[PDB]
């Protein structure tokens, strides 16, 4: 359960990430494929090269949905229902995979934005990414 | 973990530049701030009420330093991680009752901290090798529980 | 996230428990203390000997919290806020222990209510318990 | 894991009453219903779209039986679980890519399934011994991710 400070923290930090999200998403994805290879069995139909243009494109799609979610912290189930149908019903992603990508996202943010990545921001962001994960892996339609 | 010689180089190359005082401290604080149930184990340390209190707490830093020196000793015995962490396993299992699941959490906090310090130099590839260490430290700390 | 089919199944099976929550809750505690000894660490001040009257009484309180929870399925952060205060700020219970107690509760139920313990109800109560557990280990006010 | 002589007796004494045709299919059915992302692993088994479809699929029942006599071989070799699952471990690691966190879940599911069949006689002492078994089998099955 997100606290209010959690929200004002989550929104604050996403302000800074902001127009850079697109590439943080791709870096995060790249980080995960690379550090936890099993995750690539989910994208058999993708170029998983280091420069990959699809990975970049997909990072952008991931980061948008993350933007979307920061706007809807009081009703995440409502806002991410379509992403939930996709990940839970259709693709059937093992939830451990979310833990891996969420960790790689945090690491990405830490890398590009050390001054904004205070312990407290770290803390709210981790709750955030894990709420998001619960919604995406739940079947509630 | 048996690491490949490439991985061993990525790891040991970066370890050489880690302020073992700063970093041990930051990783522990962040552990208590981010996964706050971990505070229960550290009650005799003083006020752990606010993030700031935790990050500035002297006893937290000092313990940070031990944790990391323990990690450093780990890097020396990379191919006998389980025997190098035998004694710490018993201490954590039978004396303190810390669930094995928190070791992978501290590894993860530890990795975040290293990303935070080294930005661009913490490349995906280097990260892949640290994930392997931390995972291995965690497994070695869990030996006595199973 | 719960679907209104989960909600329907959670209510059903909890109604079938009836006036037995208390015994189930005590038995669930017994089993958790016994299968995972380190849980006992949280109760250094109790009589944990088998059959104990402090345990039966506490089971009754745990089962009431659950009945309370079943009654406010649309607003568990709201309804459980004092219990989150107790388990997250004051007692600081490792989340792992909630998984352990939840599993022992389901075994308790399965062993007393086989006809009810259908797969679909099993699936719902687990969501239920994990939803409860998240709220009680979250710091949100 | 590491069982006492008394725990071996509870575990072996119960298992003789276990219907190996029913129990494995019920264990696996429930894993797929309760932990539904586990369906991704068994696509080629038919439609798995409802609790009732999953619980009546004959491929689910038949795979279940295999899982469960595998556990039986396990019981005949408790003191070397690692050894007796080395092959199964490779299979699930390199070929199938099953995260080991799912071995724990199937283990707890099986136990719930035991409690279902045996009711009152699934006393807390007996459960305690099975929890050691399934912990140990989940662990054996995982050590090839090292
Ligand atoms: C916070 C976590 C995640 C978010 C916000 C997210 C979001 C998204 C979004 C926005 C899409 C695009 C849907 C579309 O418009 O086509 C998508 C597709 C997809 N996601 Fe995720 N996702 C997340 C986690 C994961 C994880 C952990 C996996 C597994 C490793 C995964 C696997 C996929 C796959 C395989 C696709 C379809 C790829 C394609 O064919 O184009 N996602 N996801
Ligand atoms: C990477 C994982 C970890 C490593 C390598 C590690 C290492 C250590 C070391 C070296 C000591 C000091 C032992 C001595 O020389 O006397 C220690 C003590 C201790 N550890 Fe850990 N530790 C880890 C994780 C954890 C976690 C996650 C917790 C709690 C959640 C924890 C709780 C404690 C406690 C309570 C003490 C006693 C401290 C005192 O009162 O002085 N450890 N650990
Ligand atoms: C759904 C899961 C749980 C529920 C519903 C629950 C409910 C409750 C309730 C209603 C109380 C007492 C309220 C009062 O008298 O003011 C309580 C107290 C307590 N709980 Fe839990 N609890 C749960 C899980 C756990 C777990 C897993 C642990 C640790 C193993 C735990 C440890 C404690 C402790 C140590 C107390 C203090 C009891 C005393 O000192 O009198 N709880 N819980
Ligand atoms: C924890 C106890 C488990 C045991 C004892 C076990 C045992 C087995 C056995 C005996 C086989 C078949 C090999 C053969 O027939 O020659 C198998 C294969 C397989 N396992 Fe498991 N397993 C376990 C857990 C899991 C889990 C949790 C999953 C995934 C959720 C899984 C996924 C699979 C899959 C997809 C196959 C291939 C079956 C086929 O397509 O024929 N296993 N395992």
């Amino acid at each position: 359960v997100l606290s209010p400070a959690d929200k004002t923290n989550i929104k604050a930090s996403w302000e800074k990430i902001g127009s850079h999200g697109g590439e943080y998403g791709a870096e995060a994805l790249e980080r995960t494929f690379l550090c936890f290879p099993t995750t690539k069995t989910y994208f058999p139909h993708f170029d998983l090269s280091h420069g990959s243009a699809q990975v970049k494109a997909h990072g952008k799609k991931v980061a948008d949905a993350l933007t979307n979610a920061v706007g809807h912290l009081d009703d995440l189930p409502g806002a991410l229902s379509a992403l939930s149908d996709l990940h839970a019903y259709k693709l059937r992603v093992d939830p451990v995979n979310f833990k891996l990508l969420s960790h790689c996202l945090l690491v990405t943010l830490a890398s590009h934005h050390p001054a904004e990545f205070t312990p407290a921001v770290h803390a709210s962001l981790d709750k955030f990414l894990s709420s998001v994960s619960t919604v995406l892996t739940s079947k509630y339609r | 973990v048996h690491l490949t010689a490439e991985e061993k180089a990525h790891v040991s190359g970066l370890w050489g530049k880690v302020n073992t005082e700063e970093v041990g401290g930051e990783a522990l604080g962040r552990l208590l701030v981010v996964y706050p149930w971990t505070q229960r184990f550290f009650e005799t340390f003083g006020d752990l009420s606010s993030a700031n209190a935790i990050m500035n707490n002297p006893k937290v830093k000092a313990h940070g330093k031990k944790v990391l020196s323990s990690f450093s000793d780990g890097l020396k015995n990379l191919d006998n991680l389980k025997g190098t962490f035998a004694a710490l396993s018993e201490l954590h299992c039978d004396k303190l009752h810390v669930d094995p699941e928190n070791f992978k959490l501290l590894g993860n906090v530890l990795v975040c901290v290293l990303a935070h310090h080294f930005g661009k130099e913490f490349t995906p590839q280097v990260q892949a090798a640290y994930q392997k260490i931390v995972a291995g430290v965690a497994n070695a700390l869990a030996h006595k529980y199973h």
